[PDB]
């Protein structure tokens, strides 16, 4: 007849002189289902199951499994906690994303010389196996004997690349054990390189009760750059670092997500799971990595690839 | 006098109380103000998100408007072009009904339609059954 | 020494004006920034709605634009499609001017406009006429 | 002759092949003037003449006619002024939107015990009548002959829906006064819920004159939701609620507009009266209420129905 | 006591060291949050000032983008115009040969292209040797 | 033939049905090429060589030719200095946007009274000439013998036109040059108009040494409108004006650009030259100045003007 046989299944389409009109044939533009599953391709995704970046960072006992991790997307769950000495991080979301970023965590030790102290503090927190344990890139220097000198370190950096130093302050629970564990009255630390300085009291005070506890550690770091030099200065409440992580530019990045992990192939990830991208559109998350479609507000948008369904 | 340095201690102390309560309201008042300065940076945050997503989506809309509006003026512009066509090469044997279709008042075999797809149809050989019809 | 407590009060009175008139300037400067921090804020805030106006007017804009053009289009289309119509069947009676008019060089009643605006005209009645004038 | 004669009124119209051309007919595509008048159909408009909603809120003596005011659209006017105590709002604007999208001011008084202080405060700048008086929600509670215990009250919420008590601080003008209404030599007040709490302390000093006086009164809020306990605690400098306003969900918001009211029927309101709404464009006001045309920068817009002016 | 009077001098002096690094401290971290929260309005400018280039380029690509449709829209539609324009004056001498290009199987002086550009052409005179050819 | 022959170079055009088509002729619409050179006409442009704004505002010794220098737009140079006494200006952007925006440097001096202090001062930091030497629009003030009375002088305006006041603030480096230069051991500087106030403290302390002074001076202003006046009263550190500025409103800008200056007519300026103005857009930089093309991202964007380059 005319050519088009009044397809029992009407095609809604949207116009721009009319607003809804019917046609023969139609596609859709707007991928809107996922399929439940992150592919593991080929992409390298790290389960980050029951810890935090950051305590995948610091040596929590229980991602001591961890260590020297390379990922491409770091994916997060929501069961994660930590079961070490309860800490604080100043600016904890630009560490997040500064580590993220990095994709690494291989971490070089380096040989710091503290005379004068204790090393190797431990708590009852803190369990490494059946005995007293700590974090495990961290050092607690305590008063040797009787008195606790003003340590004063150095570190230079001749190699060709930023490296990212982790160290820490104490705040104590009363102004007994302040004395019972550095002997001064008040603790300070200086960390200094050629262009940036870093000081930071102790605040001595009660907390709530976390785990057995109500003292706090704070969490500080410092990049030193290629050609500069790294100066520790301090009389008490220092949690000195061990080393340094190697810090890398690349693509990499964290995302928050509860789905599985499955061995199939796809190009975008959501916290929804893998999307394929035939498609120019979604409608599934507007935070996305790879090289996925754009997030639009609209569910249904269809494109006509034919003739109107009805003549005149 | 001991009385007068006592009484200096006193209002020494008094004054200590004071500028200790003050730094601490006023430090309480600047978190406050700190507290709210963030939260209006987040909520102006959403705003900007929000707009972006509404722009784009009305760009791609409008897009995709704009691509069905040309698809269906060439398809539509064609059809009738080409039913012209057959109208003109179907001029004396069978009319339309108004929907560009046309009713056949003769019967012919496939082979009419044949040359009716290929543009190649003598109208004359049914003309007289046609009117008859 | 009771001239060393005199001297000790003396210097700790002088610390704690100090102190006062620092902690006083510094809180200044704090209001102060908080006040210019709102301010640019503010002025952030103005400059967002100001660029979501204009895009959304622009968007208007063309979008209006958009439709004039398909309407002029297919209105001028369907004017030139139905005047070559009229043209082919005002063969020799009339001429165009120039400006989509035929001037037309003999009489007829209204029945001769009826037959052109109906379609179905001969120019064969009135072209001896047409051509003689 | 050729299908259109010249009108010999012109109308532009903009396109994007050309800019602006000539056609025959053309409409206009945006409303851009007001009638003058703000309707009350069928939208429910009250006018708060003198006062603003928290005064209205609060039992000012010249808008205690507006007890329990039930408002579609709340219409604020330029002239309203506050002729009782002088007061102070923190978050004023947070609680004039709350107390705005509530559409309601409905006051279920509650029954309070204070023992040990006496009730009922009045104030010479706040004359309710011929003799002194105060705001009608509020209770200003002082010492009882020499004494001042500590008030320390509870409520619980045993409804379904939530309750929204209003209650004050009193900032004295010097330290003769403050001994002389509550005997203690400073005030505090903490309210606490199961998840909140809010603890405020009076602050002595000087302020500019105002109505006579230069004490202070500073305003408060708090939300209960169902299931919860409401406990304040004090010893001196509170101003006491007297019950709860119940809180509402729906469609209700506030406007400020000097535009009289009459008896039409207009589906949008702005601060300059009320809009037809047959056109999809307006060049008004950004501020909106109903139905209303999407607000665009520009005047003009006219589209076209039918076709050019001019041939060729 | 003067022993008191001394103790009273130290712990006050401890009280006012106490508040002095207190103050300091507190001063620094509010300077730090200064600095932090400036550059996130830093950071959020230049995100808005990214979106509204974005957003005005893409509207200068779809612009000019649509003229082009236009442009090009009309063009070949006028060309196809007179190419059947030809086509109908060029009946049975020549043949396209799908390129919308005629290959001419007989020869004319340039009086044959001008009478075929100015659409005044008989083709009965060289279509003896058109068929022939 | 068929009307087009197929031109040997292609002109390859973006379209919004396919994405880029060839077609035979193009023009393109984005200049994106500069000359190198900054047009003297028909603007009025000034090169501050070696001086900043602040500094030819100032009086500064090596740029004393820029007095009552008037320009339509002020060009700074990367390679300026300053060479007299250190300084430091609160809200520096807002004063030279303020400045660049007025178009004049027209200076009118206006006799102070000082009244048992020192005038004139010196300083061997800002030589003009082979002696010591200052600003040229400010006053140092210093003890007269013994002694530094409180100052405290008045200045109506009765003109109709905004005046501006530049004054500032002595920063010494030791408590002895305190007490040296002003007998007071601390000073105070109070600005007031009828309707704002202005006080400021100097701050004793050690600065970074800066051409041999480790003192400071801190730079404010005041605006003072028609029928208002202004009272400064001081005991100590203050840096007086010598008179007041034009304050003018029109079109003026300023911006910083490396480019020659030639004698050519563009009607728009940027830091890297003037640019033609017959294309739509540029794709040179945002910052613009005159009747300029806006600024896209898009390199290549190129308008048909014919037809396409193949048949079917
Ligand atoms: C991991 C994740 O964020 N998943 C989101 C969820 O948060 C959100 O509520 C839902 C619809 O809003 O879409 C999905
Ligand atoms: C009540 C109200 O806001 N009315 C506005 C007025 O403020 C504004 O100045 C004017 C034009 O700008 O339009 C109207
Ligand atoms: C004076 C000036 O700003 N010139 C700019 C330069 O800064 C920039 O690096 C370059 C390309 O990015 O374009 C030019
Ligand atoms: C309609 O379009 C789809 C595109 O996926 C195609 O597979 C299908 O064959 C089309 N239908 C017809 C009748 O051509
Ligand atoms: C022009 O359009 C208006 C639409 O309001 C209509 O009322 C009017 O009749 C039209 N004019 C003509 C000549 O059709
Ligand atoms: C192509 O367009 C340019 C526009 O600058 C024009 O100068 C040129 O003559 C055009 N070419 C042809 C073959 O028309």
């Amino acid at each position: 007849c005319l050519g088009h046989h009044a397809v029992p299944n009407g095609t809604l389409v949207k116009t721009i002189t009319d607003d809804q009109i019917e046609v023969t044939n139609a596609t859709e533009l707007v991928q809107s289902s996922s399929t439940g599953k992150i592919c593991n391709n080929p992409h390298r995704i790290l389960d980050g199951i029951d810890c935090t970046l950051i305590d995948a960072l610091l040596g929590d006992p229980h991602c001591d499994v961890f260590q020297n991790e390379t990922w491409d997307l770091f994916v997060e769950r929501s069961k994660a906690f930590s079961n070490c000495y309860p800490y604080d991080v100043p600016d904890y979301a630009s560490l997040r994303s500064l580590v993220a970023s990095s994709g690494t965590l291989e971490f070089i030790t380096e040989g710091f010389t503290w005379t004068g102290v204790t090393q190797n503090g431990g708590s009852n927190a803190c369990k490494r196996g059946p005995g007293s344990g700590f974090f495990s890139r961290l050092n607690w220097l305590t008063k040797s004997g009787s008195t606790y000198p003003v340590l004063n370190v150095t570190m230079p950096n001749n190699d060709n690349f930023d490296k990212l130093y982790i160290w820490g302050i104490h705040h104590p629970s009363t102004n007994q054990e302040q004395t019972s564990l550095y002997v001064q009255a008040s603790g300070r630390v200086t960390v200094s390189t050629r262009r940036s300085q870093q000081t930071i009291i102790p605040n001595i005070g009660s907390r709530p009760w976390v785990r057995g506890l109500s003292s706090r550690i704070s969490i500080y770091w410092t990049i030193v750059k290629p050609g500069d030099v790294l100066v520790i200065n301090s009389n008490g409440n220092l949690i000195a670092p061990r080393g340094y992580f190697k810090m890398r530019t690349g693509k990499s990045s964290i995302m928050r997500s509860d789905a599985p992990i499955d061995t199939c192939i796809s190009e975008c990830i959501t916290p929804n799971g893998s999307i394929p991208n035939d498609k120019p559109f979604q409608n599934v998350n507007k935070i996305t990595y790879g090289a996925c479609p754009k997030y639009v507000k609209q569910n249904t948008l269809k494109l006509a690839t034919g003739m109107r369904n009805v003549p005149e | 006098d001991l009385k007068s340095t006592q009484a200096a201690i006193d209002q020494i102390n008094g004054k200590l109380n004071r500028v200790i309560e003050k730094t601490n309201e006023k430090f309480h008042q600047i978190e406050k103000e700190f507290s709210e300065v963030e939260g209006r940076i987040q909520d102006l945050e959403k705003y900007v998100e929000d707009t972006k997503i509404d722009l784009w989506s009305y760009n791609a809309e409008l897009l995709v408007a704009l691509e069905n509006q040309h698809t269906i003026d060439l398809t539509d512009s064609e059809m009738n072009k080409l039913f012209e066509k057959t109208r003109r090469q179907l001029r004396e044997n069978a009319e339309e009904m108004g929907n560009g279709c046309f009713k056949i008042y003769h019967k012919c075999d496939n082979a009419c339609i044949e040359s009716i797809r290929n543009g190649t149809y003598d109208h004359d050989v049914y003309r007289d059954e046609a009117l008859n019809n």
